[PDB]
RNA sequence: ACUAUUCCAAAAGUUCUUAACAUGGACUAGCAAUUUCGGUUGGGGUGACC
RNA sequence: UCGCACACGCUUACAUCAGUAACUAAUAAUAUACUGAUAAUUAACAACCAAUAAACCAAAACAACACUAAAACGUUUAUUAAUUACAUUGUUAACCCAACACAGGAGUGCACCAAGGAAAGAUUAAAAGAAGUAAAAGGAACUCGGCAAACACAAACCCCGCCUGUUUACCAAAAACAUCACCUCUAGCAUUACUAGUAUUAGAGGCAAUGCCUGCCCAGUGACAAGUUUAACGGCCGCGGUACUGACCGUGCAAAGGUAGCAUAAUCACUUGUUCUCCAAAUAAGGACUUGUAUGAAUGGCCACACGAGGGUUUUACUGUCUCUU
RNA sequence: GACGAGCUACCCAUGAGCAGUUUAAAAGAACCAACUCAUCUAUGUGGCAAAAUAGUGAGAAGACUUGUAGGUAGAGGUGAAAA
RNA sequence: ACCAAAGCUAGCUCAACAACAAAUACAAAAAUACACCAAAAUAAAAUAAAACAUUCACCUAACAUUAAAGUAUAGGA
C-alpha cells in the first residue's frame, strides 16, 4: 500500500505539548494571560471554539450525515455530465432495453415524403450551416460553444416554418434547464437520473406508440448482454442523500404536459471535454428514459406494471457537425426483475451533416484550390431531423 | 528559501494530473542534480503498483479486470494500460502483448498445483512455475511493487525454498523474498525502447535533459574496465 | 483610433437627449402614422394568443422548477429572459401562419449588433496633438435578446424628405460629462450576421432590461421620469445601429448617403412593462463634412411605457392588457411590399 | 525609484488597490456583484432646526464665565447625591442595588456601552 | 551591450525585496531597521 | 571540521548478538584548511658557489 | 516618414489664464519642459471579487483525424453560501531606463496613412576629414590578404571541425565547447532533490555522428576487491655482424618493444626537405616521395556526404584597390 | 557580519509572438521580412553612446525569441569551461 | 573700478552633579474571518615575532584606588 500523501505537504502536526502539561496537579503558566505569543512562557491549549450564535457563511460545514433527507442506502446518481464506460451496453442494462438499428418506419415515411420538404431545402440548410459555422460571429473562426447551439436552433427554426403547412405544431412549447428527477429500482441496485438536460420540447398531445406488438413479444425473448468484469454501475455517482420522488420540471396541471424531444449539445472546445459519440448515445438514452418514466408515474403511478399505453420520447444530440437520433418507447414500469418484457430503443447514430468546413480560402501554389464553405452535405441527416420534429402531426 | 512538492494529492485518480517539474533543485533552491530542465510540459498518471488490491474490504477474493485501453506515458519507459473492474478504474503497467478489449486476472491465492500464466496475470510467486518471466515485483507482501518496472525488461523466478521465492533481477543479481508476494508474469511493454535513436540534440532536450558540462577532466583511478565477481544475493527475509 | 462606447442600457441622467445629439435623432411620442393601406387581414384569435402568451408567463413564473435558489430574490433577469425568448419563439409560428414572411425568417438569439460612426468635431484639448482638429467617434456594442432577420426591406413610415418642427437637442458639454468614456479597440460594423448572409434586413428587436435598470431600483434612487427615459435611450441606440448596419451592408455610408430609407422595429421590456418603437433611418452622414448642409433627420417613434400583466398569482394571471398584444401583433405582422 | 513619497493606490500596478481610508460598507456577492448592508451605512440623525432659537455666534457684550471643566465628582453630586441623601435619611438606603440612582453594573445590556465604546459619536 | 540601464523599475519587485514586511520577517532585517532608526533616517525602508 | 569507510569502547541484550538514531577514541580515503617557495649573482634565470 | 492604444513604469512634468530682465531649453523667437495664480481625470473598461465532496482515460495545430516531445485552459450532481439603491480603488501628460529635453534599452493589439513629423541660425564656396554619385584606356599590376568598393553576386581544390546550436556583456565566434553515436565506471531502492521514478532505469565521466577501425603492454601510479583492470593515469628499445641497403645472425635490456593507417602535416629543429602540377617568375596552393627517431589509434587513427559570416589556394566576371588620379 | 539574481548565468511557474515563398513535411530542411544575434569595414574615441552610428552580414516553428512573477549568495552560487 | 573682503553669533567640546484622533508589520500607515508559532551553537583575522607554522597585551566581564610588582610565574623559555 503505497500511500498518496507526501509528508512534506500534509498539514503540520501539533508541536509536542510543553512539558509543564506532563506534571500532575501543576498549573502551567501560559501566555493566554497576555493574548499574544511570548517566548519563555509555556504554550496554552484552547477550547474548540464556539461562537454561540451561528453565522450562516463562516461556519464549519454541516457534516453530511446530519441531513434529514439522508438515507443509508447507497444510491447511484446519473446527471447531465456523467460518463459511462460502455455507453450503449450499460445504458441498456440500466434501462432494461433493446436497441434496433434503423429509426421507426413511421418517421422514415415522414422524412421521405415529397410534401414535407421546405421551399428550397439545400439552399436553406446549407445557409444555416454557413451562418452557424461562419456568419454568426464577428471573428473568423468561431468556437464550438457558440456555433453548436446556433446550428441546432437554426434547424429548429427551419422546422418551425412548417407550422403553416402542418398547423398541428402550435401544440408545442420549449423549455430550458429543467429539473428532472427519476428514481427507480433495478435489480437490488437503486438508480436515479437527476438533473437538467439542455432543451426540452414539450407537446400538448402525447406520442403514438411506434412498435407493433410483434416487436414487443419478440423483445420478451431477448437476452441482455452482460459485461462481466465491469459492474453496470460504473460511471455513476454514489450518494448518501437523495430524494425519492417522481419529478419532471413542472407542477400539477401543466398545459404542455408531455415531453416530446430532448436536445443534447456538446459545446466544449477541448476534445476530452466533450463526450465520445458513444457515451453521448448512452447519456441521452438514460435521460430519454427519465423523461419517459416521469410521465409514466404521473399518468399511472408508482406501482410496478407493464404498460398498456406505451410511452414514446425522442432525443437528438450534437457535435454541431455530427448528430445522434434516438427514439425511446417505454414499455415497463417494473425493472427490478431482469426477465420481463423490455422497452424499445431506435438509434440512428453518427449521422454526419457536413464533412468539414473552411472559413478561409485554402490556397496552394498561389492558387485558390478550395473555396470557403462546407465539404459534403447529407440531406439525409436533415431529412431525419425534420422527420423527428414532425412526428406529432 | 522554501518550496512545496506538487506531489500532494490523497485520492487515487485515473485522470491525468498537472505537475511542476524541477530541474535538479532541492527544496532549498540549490542544485542537487545537474543536467535537468526544460522538458516538454507533462501530466502525470497515477499508477497502481499494488496489483492485487481488493476493491471493497468486504469481498476479499481473487480478481478479474478488463483492459480498456493502452496509452503512451511520459513519466516512464513503459506503456500503460487503463484497466477497470467493478466500480474502479486504475492504470497499471502493461505487459508486452496486452491489448485493449482484454481480460486480466489478479489473485493472491497459492495453490499446490501452481498455475498457467497469461501475460497480464498477477500472482503470488509461490503459486507460479519455477521458470517463469516476471515483472512489477514487490519487496515485502502488501508493500506495492518497486523492482522490474522498466520497458522491455523482465525478471525470472529461479527456485522455491522454505516457503520463499528466489528471483533474478535484470541486473542479474538474485533476490530472496517470501513466496507470498505478488508479481506480474511477462515482459514490460515497448520492447524496442532500447533501439530508439535520438536523432538530434534537440530530442534529448525534449526529454528534459540539458547538456553534460564542458569542463575537461582527467579520468581518475576509478576509470577502467572493472571485473567483479557477482554481488551476493539480497535477502528481504528477516530471520526470527 | 479613440472612440466613445455608447451603451443602449444606461444609468445616465438624461440619456435620451444625449443620444439624439449623437445620432441626429428626433423623438416622437406615440406610434407612427397608421398605414391605413392594410388589407382586411385581422382574422386573428386574441383568445388563442392570450392562451399562448400566458402559457409562457405561467411556465416561467409558476410551473417550471429550477434548482432552488438561496437568494429568494427571484432575479428578474434570470426570470424574464426565458419568458421573453419562449414568447417570441411561440408567437412567431402562430402569427406567421397569417404572415408567411416570418416562416422564411431567422430568429437571432442573444447575438451582437455593432456599429461605428463619425460625428461632430473637436479641437483636441490635451496631448501633444493639442489644438488640432479631430472627428468624434462612436461604437455601439449591443447584444439584443432577440432579433428577426428577413430577405427584404421593410416599408418606409414617411417619405425621405419628410420634415418636422421639432429639432435635434444640442447638449452643451462634451459627452464625458454624461458620463461617457473613450476606449479604443477594433471598430466593427455588424448586423448579427456577416455580409455573406442572404438576410440583410432587420425586422424587429427585443431588449430585455438589465437588473440595474429595474423600476424599483429607480424609485429607490429618487429617480422618477428616468423609468421612461431608460427605455427611450435604449431604443434610440440599438435601433439606430441596427438600422445603420443594414445601410452599411447595402453599400451605403456617410458619403454615399442613402437612396431608400431604412426601417426597423423594437420592443423594450422590463419583464412586466413594455414599450414599442420604430426607427426610420434617413441620413447616414453624421460626418460634420456631409452634415453642414444636410437637411434630413433620423427618426424614432415610440410608445409610452406600459404593463402587460398585473400580479401573477398561483397559476392565474390576474391583470392583463390586450393593447400590448395588439401592438405586438401589429409589429410582428409587418410585411415587405410585394411585386 | 522613489523612497520618500507615500504609497498610494495611484503608484502601483493594476493589482494594487488600497483605499484612501474611507470605511467599508459591505461584502462581495455571489455573482461577483457587490453587496451593501443597510446597517453598515452610517445614518445621520438630524433634529428639526426651524423650531428653535440658537445661532452660530454670540453677542460680544454677553459675558464669559468662570471656567469649570466637568469632573466626575461634580456629576456625582448633581445627579446621585440628592437622591442618595434622600433615601439614607429615609433609611431606605440599599447599598446592594444602586440601580435606582442610575448605576449600571455591567454595560453589555444597553445600546451604547461606554467602555468597549460601541458608538462613533 | 550598452550598460548602465540596469534598473528596470518594478513596484512589486521594489516592495517585495525591500518592503517593510520583508525586513520584519527576518532577524537581520530588523537589525537593519534598528541601525537606521539609530541614525535617524527619514526613510526606514521602502 | 565534514562526507563516507573500518575498528575498540560506551548503550541495550544474550550467555558471544546490533534496528534506527548516537557519544568518546582510533584508521583509511575523499572533500578540503593553514603556510612557505633561501642568498650571492657584472639584470634576472640555467650553470657554479655559500 | 515608428502612428494610435494598452500593460509595465513614471508622478502633475498635463489643462486655463497671466509672466518672463535672469533662472529651464545646451542657442533665440516663445513656452510640452522655466515662474505664479487657478483649475483637473466622473464607470459600463480595469482592480477587488466562494468553499467541501463527486463523476469525467481520450490535445492544441480553420480539427475531418492523426503526429510524437504526449500537450494550459471546466462542465454538471450534491451540501451549505450574510441578501439589501449607491462599496472602495486606477483613469491628466509631449511620460519610462540610460547623471542630459541623450542618434541607445524597452512587452502586446492594431495600423503604413485618414496618422505623425522637419535634414538647412545667416552666408562663403579654401585646404584637410567624413558620406555619396560618375569617370577615358587597363582590369587585382593594389595589398599581409580582392580589405573596401563593383554593370560582378559564378565556379573548383584543400586543412579543421561532422551537422543546426553555444562562448569570453566591452579587443578573440574559432580549429574551443556542446551535440546524435560509441564507450567505460556507480547504483537493488520510497514520501522535498534524483522520483511520486526502479537497471532498455538513474546517476558520475570519456570521446565525438556515419563508414573502416580502435594493435601490444598490469612492471610502475591509482582504482577496485593476495589477485583483477589501460574505451584509467600512463608506456610502447638497443648495440654490433652479414647478398649501397639488411630478409638473416649475435648478444643485452625491458611490462611490452610503435601495428593498421598516415605523413614535411595547424606535428621541436634541420626547413625555402626532393620532385611533379599550377604561374613569365611561387619560402604560396595541390600531388606524390618520406625514419615522424619529437606521427599514430576513444588524451582516438584513417577516408567520405552534407554543412561553415572558420582557415588557406586557384580560375571566370567585376570593378577608383592600383597604374594615377579626377 | 549584513546587503544584493529589477543586470547577467541557471532553473521554476505563467503569459505571448513567428507574415509570405518553396516543400508529400512546422523536417534542430531552403529562400526572405518582422524578430534575434553581432561577421567584416568605416566612422566614432571627454563619442549620440563608460561599447554607439552607417553600411554589411548569420539564424529566422526552434537547443527559437520574448513579457510579468518567483528561486539559488561570495569558504557560495551558476556555467553547451571562456576560470 | 569690478570680483571680492571683514564682522560674532548659531551651536558645539570636555568634565562635574543627578498636540490629541485615526491608522499603522496586505506591497507599514488599507476598520472587519480560521490559526499555527517560533529558535539556539568559542568571536575571528588583520597585526607582532623583522618569514611563518606554537604563541601576539586592549578588544567581556567588571570593579575601583595606594602598594606588594613589572616580582612569583607563563612563554617557538
Ligand atoms: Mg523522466
Ligand atoms: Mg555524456
Ligand atoms: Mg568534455
Ligand atoms: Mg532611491
Ligand atoms: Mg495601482
Ligand atoms: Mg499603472
Ligand atoms: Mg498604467
Ligand atoms: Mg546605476
Ligand atoms: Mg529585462
Ligand atoms: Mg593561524
Ligand atoms: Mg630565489
Ligand atoms: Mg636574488
Ligand atoms: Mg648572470
Ligand atoms: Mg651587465
Ligand atoms: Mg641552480
Ligand atoms: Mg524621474
Ligand atoms: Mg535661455
Ligand atoms: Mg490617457
Ligand atoms: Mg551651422
Ligand atoms: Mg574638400
Ligand atoms: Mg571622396
Ligand atoms: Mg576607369
Ligand atoms: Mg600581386
Ligand atoms: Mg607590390
Ligand atoms: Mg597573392
Ligand atoms: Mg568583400
Ligand atoms: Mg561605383
Ligand atoms: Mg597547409
Ligand atoms: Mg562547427
Ligand atoms: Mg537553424
Ligand atoms: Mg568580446
Ligand atoms: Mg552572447
Ligand atoms: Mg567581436
Ligand atoms: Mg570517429
Ligand atoms: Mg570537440
Ligand atoms: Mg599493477
Ligand atoms: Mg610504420
Ligand atoms: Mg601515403
Ligand atoms: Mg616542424
Ligand atoms: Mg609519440
Ligand atoms: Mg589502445
Ligand atoms: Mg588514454
Ligand atoms: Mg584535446
Ligand atoms: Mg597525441
Ligand atoms: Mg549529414
Ligand atoms: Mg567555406
Ligand atoms: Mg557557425
Ligand atoms: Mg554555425
Ligand atoms: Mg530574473
Ligand atoms: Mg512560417
Ligand atoms: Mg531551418
Ligand atoms: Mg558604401
Ligand atoms: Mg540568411
Ligand atoms: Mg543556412
Ligand atoms: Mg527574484
Ligand atoms: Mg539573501
Ligand atoms: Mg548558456
Ligand atoms: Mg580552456
Ligand atoms: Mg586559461
Ligand atoms: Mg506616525
Ligand atoms: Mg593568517
Ligand atoms: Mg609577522
Ligand atoms: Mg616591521
Ligand atoms: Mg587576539
Amino acid at each position: 500500500a503505497y500511500e498518496w500523501g507526501v509528508r512534506s505537504t500534509r498539514k503540520p502536526e501539533p508541536p509536542p505539548l510543553d512539558r509543564v502539561y506532563e506534571i500532575p496537579g501543576l498549573e502551567p503558566i501560559t501566555y493566554a494571560g497576555k493574548m499574544h505569543f511570548m517566548p519563555g512562557l509555556a504554550r496554552p491549549v484552547f477550547p474548540p471554539w464556539d461562537p454561540g450564535w451561528t453565522h450562516p457563511k463562516f461556519r464549519r460545514l454541516p457534516p453530511l450525515h446530519e441531513h434529514p433527507l439522508y438515507k443509508d442506502q447507497a444510491c447511484y446518481v446519473f446527471h447531465q455530465r456523467c460518463r459511462l464506460l460502455e455507453g450503449v451496453k450499460q445504458a441498456l442494462w440500466l434501462t432494461k432495453t433493446q436497441l434496433i438499428e434503423g429509426l421507426p418506419e413511421k418517421v422514415l415515411r415522414l422524412a421521405d415524403d415529397p410534401r414535407n420538404h421546405i421551399e428550397n431545402q439545400d439552399e436553406r440548410v446549407l445557409n444555416a450551416i454557413s451562418h452557424a459555422r461562419l456568419w454568426h460571429s464577428t471573428e473568423d473562426i468561431p468556437k464550438r460553444e457558440t456555433y453548436c447551439p446556433v446550428i441546432v436552433d437554426s434547424l429548429i427554426q427551419l422546422c418551425k416554418s412548417q407550422i403553416l403547412k402542418h398547423p398541428s405544431l402550435a401544440r408545442r412549447i420549449c423549455a430550458q434547464n429543467n429539473t428532472l428527477s427519476a428514481t427507480w429500482n433495478r435489480e437490488s441496485i437503486l438508480l436515479q437520473v437527476h438533473g437538467s438536460s439542455g432543451a426540452r420540447l414539450n407537446a400538448k398531445d402525447p406520442l403514438p406508440p411506434v412498435a407493433s406488438q410483434e416487436e414487443v413479444e419478440a423483445t420478451k425473448n431477448h437476452v441482455l448482454e452482460t459485461f462481466y468484469p465491469i459492474s453496470p454501475t460504473m460511471g455513476l455517482q454514489e450518494c448518501n442523500v437523495y430524494d425519492v420522488n417522481d419529478d419532471t420540471g413542472f407542477q400539477e396541471g401543466y398545459p404542455y404536459p408531455c415531453p416530446h424531444t430532448l436536445y443534447f449539445l456538446e459545446s466544449a472546445n477541448l476534445r476530452p471535454r466533450r463526450f465520445q459519440p458513444d457515451q453521448l448515445r448512452a447519456k441521452m438514452i438514460l435521460f430519454a428514459f427519465g423523461s419517459a418514466l416521469a410521465q409514466a408515474r404521473l399518468l399511472y403511478g408508482n406501482d410496478s406494471k407493464v404498460l398498456e399505453q406505451p410511452v414514446v420520447v425522442q432525443s437528438v444530440g450534437t457535435d454541431g457537425r455530427l448528430f445522434q437520433f434516438l427514439v425511446l418507447q417505454l414499455n415497463t414500469t417494473d425493472l427490478a426483475s431482469d426477465e420481463g418484457v423490455k422497452n424499445l430503443a431506435w438509434v440512428d447514430s453518427d449521422q454526419l451533416l457536413y464533412q468539414h468546413f473552411w472559413c478561409l480560402p485554402v490556397i496552394k501554389k498561389k492558387v485558390v484550390v478550395e473555396p470557403v464553405g462546407p465539404i459534403g452535405f447529407q440531406p439525409e441527416t436533415f431529412r431525419k431531423f425534420l422527420a423527428l420534429y414532425l412526428h406529432g402531426a | 528559501a522554501t518550496s512545496v512538492s506538487w506531489k500532494s494529492r490523497t485520492k487515487y485518480t485515473v485522470m491525468p494530473v498537472k505537475m511542476r517539474k524541477s530541474g535538479g533543485r532541492n527544496h532549498t533552491g540549490q542544485i542537487q542534480v545537474h543536467g535537468i530542465g526544460g522538458g516538454h510540459k507533462q501530466r502525470y498518471r497515477m499508477i497502481d503498483f499494488l496489483r492485487f488490491r481488493p476493491e471493497h474490504e468486504s469481498k476479499p477474493g481473487p480478481f478479474e479486470e478488463k483492459v480498456i485501453a493502452v496509452r503512451y506515458d511520459p513519466c516512464r519507459s513503459a506503456d500503460i494500460a487503463l484497466v477497470a473492474g467493478g466500480n474502479r478504474k486504475r492504470w497499471i503497467i502493461a505487459t508486452e502483448n496486452m491489448k485493449a478489449g482484454d481480460t486480466v486476472l489478479n489473485s493472491d491465492h497459492i495453490g499446490r498445483m501452481a498455475v498457467a500464466a497469461r501475460e497480464g496475470d498477477a500472482h503470488p510467486l509461490g503459486a507460479l512455475p519455477v521458470g517463469t518471466l516476471i515483472n512489477n515485483v514487490e519487496s515485502e507482501p502488501g508493500r506495492g511493487a518497486q523492482y522490474i518496472r522498466a520497458a522491455g525488461t523482465c525478471g525470472v523466478l529461479l527456485r522455491k525454498v522454505n516457503g520463499t521465492a528466489i528471483i533474478q533481477l535484470p541486473s542479474k543479481r538474485q533476490m530472496q523474498v517470501l513466496e507470498t508476494c505478488i508479481a506480474t508474469v511477462g515482459r514490460v511493454s515497448n520492447v524496442d525502447h532500447n533501439k530508439r535513436v535520438i536523432g538530434k540534440a534537440g530530442r534529448n532536450r525534449w526529454l528534459g535533459k540539458r547538456p553534460n558540462s564542458g569542463l575537461w577532466q582527467r579520468k581518475g583511478g576509478w576509470a577502467g574496465r572493472k571485473i567483479r565477481p557477482l554481488p551476493p544475493m539480497k535477502s528481504y527475509v528477516k530471520l526470527p | 483610433f479613440m472612440k466613445y462606447v455608447v451603451y443602449p442600457q444606461t444609468f445616465a441622467l438624461n440619456a435620451d437627449n444625449w443620444y439624439q445629439s449623437f445620432t441626429k435623432t428626433v423623438f416622437l411620442s406615440g406610434l407612427p402614422p397608421t398605414p391605413a393601406k392594410l388589407e382586411p387581414e385581422p382574422t386573428l384569435d386574441i383568445t388563442a394568443l392570450r392562451e399562448a402568451v400566458c402559457d409562457c408567463l405561467l411556465q416561467e413564473h409558476f410551473f417550471l422548477r429550477r434548482k432552488k435558489r438561496a437568494p429568494v430574490i427571484q432575479d428578474r433577469e434570470a426570470i424574464a429572459s426565458p419568458f421573453l425568448d419562449q414568447l417570441v419563439a411561440s408567437l412567431t409560428g402562430l402569427l406567421s401562419v397569417h404572415n408567411p414572411v416570418l416562416a422564411a425568417a431567422a430568429l437571432d438569439c442573444k447575438r451582437p449588433v455593432h456599429f461605428f460612426w463619425l460625428r461632430g468635431e473637436e479641437i483636441i484639448p490635451r496631448g501633444h496633438r493639442k489644438g488640432r482638429v479631430d472627428a468624434l467617434r462612436y461604437q455601439i456594442n449591443d447584444k439584443p435578446h432577440n432579433q428577426i432577420r428577413i430577405s427584404r426591406q421593410l416599408p418606409e413610415f414617411v417619405p425621405l424628405d419628410y420634415s418636422i418642427p421639432i429639432e435635434v437637442p444640442v447638449m452643451s458639454c462634451k459627452p464625458d460629462k454624461l458620463p461617457l468614456f473613450k476606449r479604443q479597440y477594433e471598430n466593427t460594423i455588424f448586423i448579427g450576421s456577416k455580409t455573406a448572409d442572404p438576410l440583410c434586413y432587420g425586422h424587429t428587436q427585443f431588449h430585455l432590461l438589465p437588473d440595474k435598470l429595474k423600476r424599483e431600483k429607480l424609485l429607490k434612487q429618487n429617480c422618477a421620469d428616468q423609468i421612461e427615459v431608460v427605455f427611450r435611450a435604449n431604443a434610440i441606440a440599438s435601433l439606430f445601429a441596427w438600422t445603420g448596419a443594414q445601410a452599411m451592408y447595402q453599400g451605403f455610408w456617410s458619403e454615399a448617403d442613402v437612396t431608400r430609407p431604412f426601417v426597423s422595429q423594437g420592443v423594450i421590456t422590463d419583464g412586466k412593462y413594455f414599450s414599442f418603437f420604430c426607427y426610420q433611418l434617413n441620413t447616414l452622414a453624421l460626418t460634420a463634412q456631409a452634415d453642414q448642409n444636410n437637411p434630413r433627420k433620423n427618426i424614432c417613434w415610440g410608445t409610452q411605457s406600459k404593463p402587460l400583466y398585473e400580479t401573477i398569482e398561483d397559476n392565474n394571471v390576474k391583470g392583463f392588457n390586450d393593447d400590448v398584444l395588439l401592438q405586438l401583433v401589429q409589429f410582428l405582422l409587418n410585411r415587405p411590399k410585394e411585386d | 525609484a522613489d523612497r520618500m513619497s507615500k504609497w498610494t493606490s495611484k503608484r502601483g500596478p493594476r493589482t494594487f488597490c488600497k483605499g484612501r481610508g474611507a470605511k467599508g460598507t459591505g461584502f462581495h456577492g455571489r455573482d461577483g456583484k457587490f453587496v451593501q448592508i443597510k446597517e453598515m451605512i452610517p445614518e445621520l440623525v438630524v433634529p428639526e432646526l426651524a423650531g428653535f432659537k440658537l445661532k452660530p455666534y454670540v453677542n460680544y457684550r454677553a459675558p464669559e464665565g468662570t471656567d469649570t471643566p466637568l469632573t466626575a465628582k461634580q456629576l456625582f453630586l448633581e445627579t446621585a447625591a440628592p437622591a442618595i441623601e434622600k433615601d439614607f435619611k429615609a433609611g431606605t438606603f440599599d447599598p446592594e442595588h444602586l440601580e435606582k440612582y442610575g448605576f449600571e453594573p455591567t454595560q453589555e445590556g444597553k445600546l451604547f456601552q461606554l467602555y468597549p465604546k460601541n458608538f462613533p459619536r | 551591450k550598452a550598460r548602465g540601464n540596469e534598473y528596470q523599475p518594478s513596484n512589486i519587485k521594489r516592495k517585495h525585496k525591500h518592503g517593510w514586511v520583508r525586513r520584519l520577517r527576518t532577524p537581520t532585517g530588523v537589525q537593519v531597521i534598528l541601525r537606521r532608526m539609530h541614525k535617524g533616517r527619514k526613510s526606514l525602508s521602502h
